[PDB]
């Protein structure tokens, strides 16, 4: 196909135009609810700790791929390692409460705890970058699904539900020196 | 009856010493156009046609299990040979008629099958060779076998300079024995013709 | 991205797996699935490449010249051109219709 | 019944042609799918394994069953014993994601864990036998369901599900020596 | 709309200065099948796609008459090259694209023809070379001719090695001319296409 390339109206040009045949596709694995809808780990623990999203590593699955958004909603599972009991309190709770168990607690219970969590910020959505202040870089301080406390956190797993992405930013592959491919070992059978 | 006519293009074959046809696995051929050609394969008639190969020489001394093999696509000097040479991907199926002519005096029995995949095979799995499509040349009855297969394998079209899926064997079942009267040994050959050749991603030329 | 004064010809061509090295010259590569292309009043030109493979997908990484992971190269000529010594081709990369990717992984070194 | 031999065509004679009467027969057992269906063993173990049908034991019922045929295809289930968590990837995958929690990911319980995985290699069927090249005997690195890593991996069990068979192959019993039969000690009552 | 693509096999070109396509002495093939091939051409569209050649290198001092031309079917590195040493006899027609890019500000004027049956000109028999299949390419006008001819001759079918029939011209009619804004020389290609190929008469091996 020839284009005013400027206009930079989107062109989807096909196979079939030196006599090739297009082929049914299946995307199930790259739709955006379905690809988010997994645990991933945070690293940087502390007994209280504030659930941010924006903890998630730059090049994981769920944290780039987060990234590569600018606006985002979604509710929230997580997996919580702990000594002691777990107390988790909503958006915009002062950290004094995190001691009282009238806030949603959960006894200790080997391995684990697991539990579901509702999106609880004041905004209509999220955002990964935040292009200003919220004081009278970092992003604003309501950005988060509130936090948990216990005696100690050995681990957190965080699992996005029903995501909503908006906005699409930059998404990067591992850059290649070689100037030709990026090569590694791929999975084999042993002998 | 026992008379045959086989017709590939423009080369023919006729047997009167035919026991008939075998076909292995299958009496037709799967889709030759599949996702991984994207509708860019073709056909090409002009190489399904018969092209010859000497196999060996039956003679009295091989003994039960003595096994010749022709992996196959071979060596072809022809249009199809090309074909390999001018398109990274192909399939096709085989037409095969082998031959061993001496004479009714003579007695003995070849075992003429196609085997998908070859691998060497042990003495022992020697005995279950019928497992495969295959027919049986005993002078007494037959100087011709007659067997058809479709193409197969992981992939859908193959890149025959890497991986060759057919490969014809002829085995000795029972030795040549030999009379006054009888031949003295029996040159076995291949009349082999590529059956349904299609071609897809056209390479540069070398020059 | 040219000067009106500044015209071209170029040819794009897919080469499958199954040749030492890529084609140097344009006659060479012609007998491979190609497109030409001249520069006018429409800048923009876009062209296919297709998947061709013996098997159904192919895998996204590469290890080393395997059949599974290297599906051939993609050669950009130039026919020729006419005061075209400091002018450019912008090219970019898109899915088509039928792209697809298949399963989901965690590979990056964190 | 009498036939010329030498086409090969089936003949399948019968105890009516001397008087007698066919007796009704029922083959379950063995129906393909169903035998094929059931645990067996992989002995050469390593922390990080690629699993690969073909490590079943050449005279093992599944494992000879499987190479008595030339092509096959089929969804599986494995049960291992592992120390640490145990990480799977798919076909296709670098061996460096096996690190990495985003992928199906399995945390400790006893005895062990035992899970549902899909045929996931790239060609329409694999092979047990291969004449041929896979790089620019064995067999390629493609015919493999995907690879899983723990800490310490102590057992491995797999099942072949929904398993089809193409192409037959043979399938040896053991040789005999005596010239009259193979003898062995078979189960009976003790005392 | 002086926007044309073209399309041959697998293979496509696209012009925006083209001045639309000639046919020349027909707009159609005759029989490709007649008595003399008796029923055993066959069709060939693996060959059916574009070749490359370059011309000629159109400069300043060439002037009026300078004549290139190209004798068709001329060394082909690909499908259809293997045809000629592999059939006794083929016959096909030819798409031709003719390309001589410079810049608007270049001056001149190049004759483009199909010529059938070619023998050298007269210097006077120049002055009529466009009573052939033609078309001109003038950079202010136009970067590209396009001509599409039949296949022609005394016979049905021909053997390549010994004729000709068609043969590509090219011919200064005005020199090239340069300003401080133009294009110092312009090189020309041809861009080729055969059409409707068929051949006859399978040849044996040479090995």
């Amino acid at each position: 196909t020839t284009t005013t390339g400027e206009s930079a109206d989107p062109v989807t040009t096909t196979v079939e135009n030196y006599g090739g045949e297009t082929q049914v596709q299946r995307r199930q694995h790259t739709d955006v609810t379905f690809i988010m809808d997994r645990f991933v780990k945070i690293q940087n623990l502390n007994p209280t700790h504030v659930i941010d999203l924006m903890q998630t590593h730059q090049h994981g699955l769920v944290g780039a791929l987060l990234r590569a958004a600018t606006y985002y909603f979604s509710d929230l599972e997580i997996v919580v390692r702990h000594d002691g009991n777990l107390t988790w309190v909503p958006n915009g709770a002062p950290e004094a409460a995190l001691s009282n168990t009238g806030n949603p607690t959960a006894y200790l219970k080997a391995p684990f705890t697991r539990l579901a969590l509702p999106y609880t910020a004041p905004h209509r959505v999220l955002a990964t970058v935040y292009n200003g202040t919220s004081k009278y870089a970092q992003l604003p301080a309501s950005f988060n699904f509130g936090a948990i406390q216990a005696t100690t956190i050995h681990e957190l797993l965080v699992r996005m539900k029903r995501a909503e992405l908006y906005c699409p930013r930059p998404l990067l592959a591992v850059e290649v020196s070689s100037q030709d491919r990026h090569k590694q070992k791929i999975i084999a059978p042993a002998k | 009856d026992r008379l045959l006519t086989t017709r590939n293009g423009h080369t023919t074959s006729t047997t009167q010493s035919s026991v008939g046809v075998t076909y292995g696995y299958s009496t037709q051929e799967d889709h030759v156009s599949g996702p991984n050609t994207s509708g860019l394969e073709t056909r090409v008639v002009q190489a399904e046609r018969f092209f010859k190969k000497h196999l060996f020489d039956w003679t009295p001394d091989k003994a039960f299990g003595h096994l010749e093999k022709l992996e196959l696509p071979t060596d072809h000097k022809g249009v199809y040979g090309h074909l390999v040479d001018s398109f990274a991907y192909m399939r096709n199926g085989w037409d095969v008629e082998v031959s061993a002519v001496g004479n009714q005096f003579n007695g003995g029995c070849l075992l003429v099958a196609m085997v998908p995949e070859w691998k060497e095979f042990t003495p022992r799995e020697k005995y279950q060779l019928t497992l495969f499509p295959h027919q049986f040349i005993s002078p007494r009855t037959n100087m011709t076998a007659h067997i058809v297969v479709p193409y197969l394998g992981v992939n859908r079209y193959d890149q025959y300079k890497k991986h060759k899926p057919w490969t014809l064997v002829v085995m000795v079942v029972s030795p040549l024995t030999t009379n006054t009267v009888s031949a003295g040994q029996i040159k076995v050959y291949a009349n082999i013709a590529p059956t349904h050749v299609h071609v897809a991603g056209e390479l540069p030329s070398k020059e | 991205t040219g000067s009106t004064d500044s015209k071209a010809r170029y040819m794009v061509a897919y080469v499958p797996p199954g040749v030492e090295t890529p084609p140097d010259t344009p006659e060479k590569a012609a007998h491979c699935i190609h497109a030409e292309w001249d520069t006018g009043l429409n800048s923009k030109f876009t062209f296919s490449i297709p998947y061709v493979s013996a098997a159904d997908y192919a895998y996204t990484a590469s290890d080393v010249a395997e059949t599974t992971n290297v599906q051939g190269w993609v050669c950009i000529y130039q026919i020729t051109h006419g005061k075209a010594e400091q002018d450019t081709l912008v090219v970019s990369v898109s899915a088509g219709k039928d792209f697809e990717l298949r399963l989901p992984i965690d590979p990056r070194s964190q």
